[PDB]
């Protein structure tokens, strides 16, 4: 039976979201690609380049018009007429608009596509802009994080394929399943927070006992993600578990909320 | 049209122009243009970075302690290496020395990245340039088993396995949804593997795609997550507790056991899957030992990496040697000094930036990142480029030089430097490898050689992972647990004005971050990154960078199909987000 | 010395007495004694459970809702099965119906156990009876590879792999530290595998030891941990949330994806490693199709298991059939009723327990667990048993009978019941399997047969795991998420007095828990467990249980080395902590 | 290079501690057995039975007198002159005492060997007695839990081998590394406890959001173990994460501290 077409494009990005996706432990990214979706366009992985890649793009968005999921990694820059990000000699934004027009739904992978991420931090030299400020007539599912959790990315895909539906979202377009609660609402160091048991300097006695990282700048109290429950890399760890406070990396504007080490 | 001579090449932009935009199976955005003569030989090559974000501008005014987190996001492929260079640079500026275990753990983080990145590059990025995936459908499963077993002890080699892999590919393509294989170059005459070697390589593609996810569990233990683990100025935040109450909240014996398990599996996969596959590509593609030499027989550069003596970045400490060769004189490995203003300089006469004088280069402590999108007299227009004008500004990538010389960086460069400095392990590895291929040492200076050296380096890094792990455990056995120095954590303890350099060898080559701190804040933060070197545009002398040189003089079987261009570019493992930052 | 006749056997305790104490490669504590005649053939066999804990006594006065946690600790090998029987029994007594997803998940829990338990038994417990581990050191690695590839598509078959395994074994034994292989039966003439088959088998032993750990991740997801997962009266505690806020706190899509991944890998391992290995053991040990028949051609018993219609324990619901055959009449599979006082009864005339009348059997609702260590004259002392006195009390295991008949339970029993009830999948599987061995159907009624049936059950259960998972996902797609019924959670809702039966088919055979509740507490809790049946001592008529019968008439090559005894006992997969509780 | 000899005996038990040990993910139990220790006696796994197994036992404890680790699973019953647990026709306690006499150190695996576990719960029909009440002249490391976590068991072995010392212990003989803190001190649902956000009946809305299990009888506040941090079965889950309160299974006498569903 045919697999659901997916077109995966890249704007200004670091490719962390693609890298996260291929970490997926269950389903393996191999099995996602071979059996769950048809990953029909993806600059990072596809054989074809140049004119052959353009032909793929055009053929897929035409033949599957109205029927493909568009995944977006990165974002369009509005500065310099868009030519801070060039694809096939033209502004990336033109490719984004063409792809968006034919999509049934759009997944904004990562804080880049969702909000802006590091290139949109002050003073935003390129006028990097999140997808939903450019594409205003299509469903956009925001999957933020820098990058999002690998098994969250693949669970979202499996949900869409298995249940033949978009995930229900909060008021910001994030899937409720993984972004309904805060890091700090499911953090295993909460006992320490509640008792006023804090790391005060790196590698102090508190740190060696896994005390709370709030006084070291942890932004888990204002960050919605699944890191303290699902965790990272097949459940091996997450930022706090390995001794660094949450940076807030799933939240809009987290780069410009002050030092990561301050309150 | 024009013609001029540089570095032994005749740069001639007469004749047919070919454009490859987008370059795929790389990180980020690149455009390549060439001219070819009537003999289908490239006579001109143009390397263009087609993205820019401006991290060096974004870092101004930030707290130096936060810098690592920002610059880590230069790149999610080489994830972590920019954080390491950042903490190095800030520690160098302020005068901070980290505890031994922090240094060992950082060395583990870097070796982990080398293993992971090199593995994924070999299979997922470059592999399909060498392996004809659709030709695997024609292989005989038993002959595939016999081939694999003749090359390796690796267990997964049964005829039944190869049949199952083949049937999976058969099913994949049976509905006409070829996905990443659609409209590929399959059947091109430059595909030289027999069907059985294609099936073996494709099975390994799949095994590598699965296995790579495991490697980065080491990053998750020490750094919280991959991609983009966490770090600190002063060491690492992964406090250790082996034998005291609350070890459940720290790096403890169970966490270290997990690390050891991953190291052993990583070594095994690299040694018994990646290595034999690299040699097999060599055996079937020997002509590519004479294609794509570029600058690799003239000028190569390594800063060196993996300081084994904590906080000592000298030659006696770095386990991966540094040095520079110019003018093809491999008898003279020259020392590199990243503070010397006459050594590393970047030019922008052919890039989209403003300088007060674009005819000179600027050392990074005098660096300027003032973006200026000015493609000038293109064929087409500024928002619809049909042909870049390489006589003027044609890239978001700055042009680094070393004492005015255009250099190649990366695994081949490092291999040459270490070989010619007399590193015993490197000499033995290279000699054994080239002996097995019946090729001269010069055969490494090539597109094929870049792939061979990358595989070598993955095996090297896997062995170093065990070495570093053992050193960490030795310290813990001796009661040496410290992972952070915090006596200069607070800004009031810093010099009012200071500057520092953080350097290392990323997967793709020499990386440096130059930072100036004033009044507690980043005053300047300039990055020169390995793909900035290799993908460099030209300089005021017209000197070409490593990609443009390696593409020069290349034969193309079919002009409309850029297989040979992709092979050579992919052999350098381009990271365009890195290159431009 | 005496002789008497029972069940077609001549029980004769003349001749040399042999003692095997401890029986190893079982769970828990067993002693076996035999007498052999001048032809070294067993003419008497004595099964003795050498442990007791008294869970039936400990359970008195407990809250019914807590019972499952206590009785789960009857056994950590068949972990979970007693919890399941407990929640079934308490629900039966109170009148609780669980939601469909709870039932499905319970069935997943049980199938997972079947897969795990049967795999570990095949390799780690029974395997070394059939595989000469030391003889593997003589194998040719290429011939080993050839053998493996002839039998299976399993990937891990390279000559190098087998050489690496062999070399690991060589280094292990070289220093004299043979560990679990110390003082084994290696070289015994009944070891019939060629060296290449021994090396293949040993390799798979190691692979299975590694892989079994993964199977129980399914228990970890739904049940918290393995061993000894958690359960509730009224369903399961693993609340489901797929598409709502807080799914991170529940069984969500990522958790279900993990389960699916484990199911697929579990099926692949069992189908491509365990199944071919069991067939190979059959091919090289065909005479064991005629050894250890015991009661399997006379009397076999299944209660049935895996209700597919939630809260329906009838014949149309149970996916694993129940029934009883007696007197060798497999044309009349009889219905089993666990409430009928004339059906299941336990005797203690030959066990260390007190009844007011030890000449009668007690149904479990009339059960008594009053320990009485009374070995009589044992040629030593009460604290030094040199020879059990099988004419009197000789075991901590009670003697269950069904309508006064001594029965065999377990995989072979179940296979025979389902085969003779006309289950299509079973008939086709058994016929094909015996066809492949070129043996008659009767060859299944044997020590070899028990092993073959157990392997085939692991395959059946891995198939059912996927069916159950798909049934769960179907409900979730339809918005049916419920996992607990709590209408009758509070004791104020319960009958003042009620009783119930919980039953299932554990990996080793028919399991029942009989519970009587009064005034909110357990008044009576009696267990009859599969190994209680099989390892049973004699009854007032002198009838022998499954183990004693299967050992009767068995030739021993070397009396002092009880390899044949071990083979037959291990084929039943003894769990002595289960048997005694 | 010779591996440290280990003798593993079994008293009254359910074999959950052996089963846990073989679940070890890192190091694999395979590698523990082949490379880290010499598991020289172990009823559950060893080839030899009966007189052959007696010979192994006698030879190992004689040849390696003073130099082997004794692992004990289960416990000795004092009732019926010890004949509630019989080995080679004699009370198990005799084999315990013989093995203990030659050991350099003893590991008491699980709640059984440490405290008593289920057979010692009221009314303790067999007079099941923990190892440290019988053996009083040897180092005993208590590793409680029913069973203990697989990777905790292997971590303790690796520590003893690698560091050539016993783990430091609390006042009850439990390794500080894994038993120094309570379940509730590192529980990811502590946020809910602090907020008075509790499951009140199974599969209620609170349960489906992962609220705290205190009102459902969770004994995490008085239980010392690593389950909420190291977790179970290669980090996949632990009791509370899958929706059941902690039973208290690492604590002495936990079976008799009231219903698992009461306070
Ligand atoms: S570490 Fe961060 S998220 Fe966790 S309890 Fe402390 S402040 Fe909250
Ligand atoms: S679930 Fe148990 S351990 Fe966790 S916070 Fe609640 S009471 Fe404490
Ligand atoms: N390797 C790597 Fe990325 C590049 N170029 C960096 O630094
Ligand atoms: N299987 C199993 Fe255990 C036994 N006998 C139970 O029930
Ligand atoms: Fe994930 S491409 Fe990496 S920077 Fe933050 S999401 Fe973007
Ligand atoms: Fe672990 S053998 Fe199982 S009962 Fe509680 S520990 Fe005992
Ligand atoms: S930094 Fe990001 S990865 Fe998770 S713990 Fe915080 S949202
Ligand atoms: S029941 Fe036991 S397994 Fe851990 S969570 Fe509680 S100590
Ligand atoms: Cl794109
Ligand atoms: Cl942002
Ligand atoms: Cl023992
Ligand atoms: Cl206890
Ligand atoms: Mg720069
Ligand atoms: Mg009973
Ligand atoms: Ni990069
Ligand atoms: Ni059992």
């Amino acid at each position: 039976k045919p697999r659901i077409p997916v077109v995966w494009i890249h704007g200004l990005e670091c490719t962390c979201c693609t890298e996260s996706f291929i970490r997926s432990a269950h389903p393996l990214a191999k099995d996602v690609i071979l059996s769950l979706i048809s990953l029909d366009y993806d600059d990072t992985l596809m054989a074809a380049a140049g004119t052959q890649a353009e032909e793929v793009f055009e053929d897929i968005i035409t033949q599957y018009n109205g029927k493909y999921i568009l995944a977006v990694e990165g974002n369009p820059p509005l500065g310099e007429q868009g030519m801070f990000c060039i694809s096939s000699g033209r502004p990336f934004i033109e490719k984004l608009k063409r792809a968006a027009a034919g999509a049934s739904a759009i997944i904004a992978w990562g804080t880049c596509a969702s909000w802006g991420c590091v290139q949109a931090a002050r003073p935003n030299p390129t006028q990097a802009t999140p997808i939903d400020k450019v594409i205003t007539d299509k469903p956009i599912i925001k999957v933020p994080g820098c990058p999002p959790i690998p098994d969250v990315m693949s669970a979202i895909i499996t949900y869409m394929v298995t249940f033949d539906r978009l995930p229900d979202v909060d008021r910001m377009g994030r899937p409720l399943m993984f972004y309904g609660q805060r890091i700090h609402d499911k953090c295993y160091r909460r006992a320490h927070f509640d008792a006023g048991e804090f790391v005060q300097s790196w590698d102090d006695d508190a740190a060696r006992k896994g005390y709370c990282l709030y006084k070291m700048g942890c932004k888990g109290p204002t960050t919605y993600n699944a890191c303290s429950s699902t965790r990272w890399n097949d459940g091996v760890s997450f930022p706090i578990q390995s001794g660094h406070g949450c940076l807030g990396c799933a939240e809009n504007g987290f780069w410009d909320r002050g030092s990561f080490y301050s309150r | 049209s024009t013609q001029y001579e540089t570095q032994g090449y005749t740069i001639n932009n007469a004749g047919r122009r070919l454009v490859v935009d987008p370059i795929t199976r790389i990180e980020g955005h690149m455009r390549c243009e060439v001219n070819i003569n009537d003999q289908n030989v490239i006579t001109n090559a143009v390397s263009c970075g087609t993205m820019f974000r401006g991290l060096e501008i974004i870092l101004q005014g930030r707290d130096p302690r936060d810098a690592w987190a920002f610059v880590e996001r230069i790149c999610g492929v080489c994830t972590g290496v920019h954080a390491l260079a950042s903490v190095y640079a800030i520690e160098d500026a302020i005068g901070i020395k980290v505890p031994d275990n922090a240094n060992i753990i950082r060395n583990i983080m870097l070796a982990t990245l080398w293993c992971h990145d090199h593995l994924v590059h070999f299979y997922q990025l470059a592999g399909m340039d060498w392996i004809d995936v659709l030709d695997a459908l024609k292989a005989d499963p038993r002959k595939t088993s016999e081939l694999a077993q003749s090359l390796s002890s690796w267990p997964k080699s049964s005829p039944g396995y190869f049949f199952d892999v083949q049937n999976r590919l058969k099913k994949f393509v049976e509905g006409g949804q070829l996905g990443i294989f659609r409209n590929g170059y399959w059947g091109h005459p430059q595909y030289k593997l027999p069907p059985e070697a294609n099936l073996m390589g494709f099975a390994h593609y799949l095994e590598a795609l699965d296995f790579q996810r495991e490697i980065v569990k080491i990053h998750a233990v020490f750094g919280g997550k991959n991609p983009h683990p966490n770090w600190i100025v002063g060491g690492m935040p992964c406090a250790i507790n082996i034998d005291e109450s609350g070890a459940v909240g720290a790096v403890n014996m169970e966490r270290l056991n997990l690390v050891q398990s991953i190291i052993t599996r990583t070594a095994d996969f690299i040694n018994n899957v990646m290595i034999p596959d690299a040699l097999a590509i060599g055996q079937f593609n020997k002509p590519w030992s004479e294609i794509g030499t570029g600058l690799s027989d003239k000028c190569v550069l390594s800063y060196g990496a993996f300081p084994d003596i904590a906080n000592d970045f000298g030659e006696k400490s770095l386990l991966m040697p540094g040095g520079a060769v110019i003018n093809g004189d491999f008898n003279n490995v020259l020392p590199v000094d990243l503070v010397d203003p006459q050594q590393v300089q970047e030019f922008v006469d052919h890039a989209w930036y403003r300088y007060p004088n674009d005819q000179v280069g600027r050392h990074p402590f005098d660096g300027i990142t003032d973006p200026w999108y000015n493609p000038g007299d293109v064929k087409g227009s500024d928002t619809n480029i049909q042909q870049l004008n390489e006589q003027e500004r044609y890239s978001w990538i700055k042009a680094p030089r070393w004492r005015g010389n255009a250099m190649e960086v990366g695994p081949l460069a490092r291999t040459l430097i270490a070989y010619h400095k007399g590193d015993a392990a490197t000499v033995e590895s290279v000699d054994r490898m080239m002996s097995a291929l019946n090729l001269p040492l010069s055969g490494i200076q090539s597109t094929l050689g870049r792939i061979l050296c990358r595989a070598h380096e993955a095996q090297w890094a896997a062995g170093k992972l065990q070495y570093f792990f053992d050193k960490l455990m030795t310290n813990l056995k001796n009661g040496n647990l410290a992972t952070a120095s915090t006596e200069k954590w607070e800004p009031a303890t810093w010099p009012t004005e200071c500057r520092g350099v953080g350097f290392t060898e990323a997967p793709r080559g020499a990386l440096g971050h130059w930072a100036a701190i004033r009044d507690g804040k980043i005053d300047l933060y300039q990055c020169v990154v390995p793909t900035t070197w290799n993908a460099s545009p030209r300089d005021p002398k017209g000197q070409i960078g490593a990609y443009e040189a390696a593409l020069m003089n290349t034969k193309m079987a079919i002009p409309e199909q850029p297989l040979e261009i992709l092979r050579t570019l992919h052999s350098f493992d381009p990271c365009l987000a890195c290159s431009t930052h």
